[PDB]
This record gives C-alpha cells, sequence and structure tokens, in this order.
C-alpha cells in the first residue's frame, strides 16, 4: 500500500506605519524606523511560534 | 532660598524650579 | 568595639549605582510588541496595521 | 533580428534581452529604507547621553 | 517548508506616512503523524495553597 500526500503553503504578515513629523522631531532611544521593524519581528516571531 | 522642588509638570514651575532641564535616561526598558 | 562594623553592610554594597543630574530623573517602558488581532492575510492581501 | 521587443525604462536605460528581468519597485516614492538612511545621516548622535558634559557637580565619580 | 524567510516589502507613500510590512511565506509538514502524542487535561498549581 502506497499513498501521496500533499502540503499547502500559507503566508503570515504584519504592517508598522511612521507619521512624517514622527520623523522630524528629536527623539530618544535612537532611530525609530529600526525599532519599529524590531518591534514587528518580535511579535511575528511570537505569533509564530503559538500557530506552530 | 532657591530651591528645586519635585514638580513634574512644566507649567506648574515656579522658583529655582524653572532652572531644572529634564534627566531622561537613554536607554529604552 | 560593641557596635557593628562596616562589614555588616550588604545591601548597600550589592545595588548597582547611577549618577543623577537632577532632583527629578525620568524614564521609559516598553509593554507590548503589538495586540492580538491574527497574522494571516492571504495571497496578495494588505495586512493590517500595529502598533505597541 | 531587429531591434522589436527592445523597452526603456523611465530614466533612459534601455534593455535588449527579451528574457532578462527587469527591476521593479520604483514606483513608490519616499521608500522607506531612504527615509531611514536619510534619518542616518542628517541625524547623528541622536539617543546619546551627553548630560554628563553639561553637569556643574564637582564629583564625577560614583561611590557607595 | 520555507517559501522565502521573514523579510520586509515597503510600501507606496500615499500621504504623509511612511508604511512598510514584514511578511513570511511557509508549511509545516509532519510526515509520520503516529510518531507523535500529546497529554491533555494536565493539572498544576505550582502558585500553590496554604493553609
Amino acid at each position: 500500500t502506497y499513498a501521496r500526500k500533499a502540503a499547502f503553503v500559507k503566508f503570515l504578515g504584519t504592517t508598522r506605519e511612521v507619521t512624517h513629523p514622527m520623523t522630524l522631531v528629536n527623539s530618544a532611544f535612537g532611530n525609530v524606523i529600526a525599532r519599529q521593524n524590531k518591534d514587528g519581528i518580535l511579535w511575528m516571531l511570537k505569533q509564530i511560534e503559538q500557530a506552530l | 532660598a532657591l530651591e528645586a522642588g519635585h514638580t513634574v509638570n512644566p507649567l506648574d514651575l515656579e522658583g529655582g524650579g524653572a532652572f531644572r532641564v529634564e534627566s531622561l535616561e537613554r536607554s529604552l526598558h | 568595639n560593641l557596635s557593628f562594623t562596616d562589614q555588616h553592610i550588604k545591601f548597600w554594597k550589592k545595588i548597582p549605582k547611577q549618577k543623577a543630574y537632577s532632583t527629578v530623573e525620568q524614564y521609559g517602558q516598553l509593554l507590548d510588541y503589538g495586540r492580538s488581532q491574527g497574522a494571516f492575510v492571504g495571497e496578495g492581501v494588505l495586512p493590517d496595521t500595529n502598533d505597541s | 533580428p531587429d531591434m522589436v521587443l527592445a523597452y526603456s525604462d523611465e530614466r533612459g536605460y534601455f534593455i535588449f534581452d527579451p528574457n532578462e528581468e527587469p527591476p521593479t519597485g520604483s514606483g513608490n516614492g519616499e521608500t522607506a529604507s531612504q527615509v531611514e538612511l536619510y534619518i542616518d545621516l542628517t541625524k547623528p548622535l541622536e539617543g546619546a547621553d551627553f548630560r554628563r558634559y553639561e553637569s556643574p557637580n564637582p564629583s564625577t565619580i560614583t561611590l557607595p | 517548508k520555507q517559501l522565502t524567510p521573514m523579510m520586509k516589502m515597503d510600501l507606496a507613500t500615499l500621504g504623509p506616512v511612511i508604511r512598510w510590512m514584514i511578511l513570511m511565506y511557509g508549511v509545516p509538514v509532519m510526515y509520520a503523524p503516529k510518531k507523535f502524542m500529546k497529554y491533555t487535561n494536565i493539572k498544576a498549581d505550582v502558585p500553590g495553597y496554604i493553609g
């Protein structure tokens, strides 16, 4: 007896936004785009971990 | 005398508290 | 000496020390990386936005 | 043969290979990567602790 | 099975806002469903009761 199976690829995503005046003001904690990207990556990692 | 105080709201700073700049730690906890 | 010496002081030596510059000190905290709102979208679909 | 299947982009460059993949993604004005690079260049030394350089406190060393 | 690793692709600018998104495509595949097992209805109270 033999079988042939199939698996389907799924998609994950999230969106991050920063307004223009936020990019112009003097902000502590360093660059803001990098901070938002790190937050998005960590949130996606947690979502993947729970979806697994 | 001139005292620094313990006032947080900028609009209520009076006397020597008006000379104080904010002290903000640059690390995000 | 019938009293204590400096060898009996423990918590004062252990706590880390930082330098202050004013009578009021401020700091920032990070609470969450975004709300839980699902992470699956589909083929060619714009994912929803998030914020920390 | 003759250059019939030839095309040019908006900047004036020509591609003569019908099988070569043309670059894309040039229609998003003010790209996020460009904004990040601009922030890195025009605003250096952001998030640095300079409070020590305006302190009139004679004692600059922290001791228990 | 990864179609593409985690990566960011920038979006179009439709106003005074900067937008981008992060995407990942994949699926987990388990060839032998009978070589795994699960425990259910476990009771655990580490911060227990005193009294």
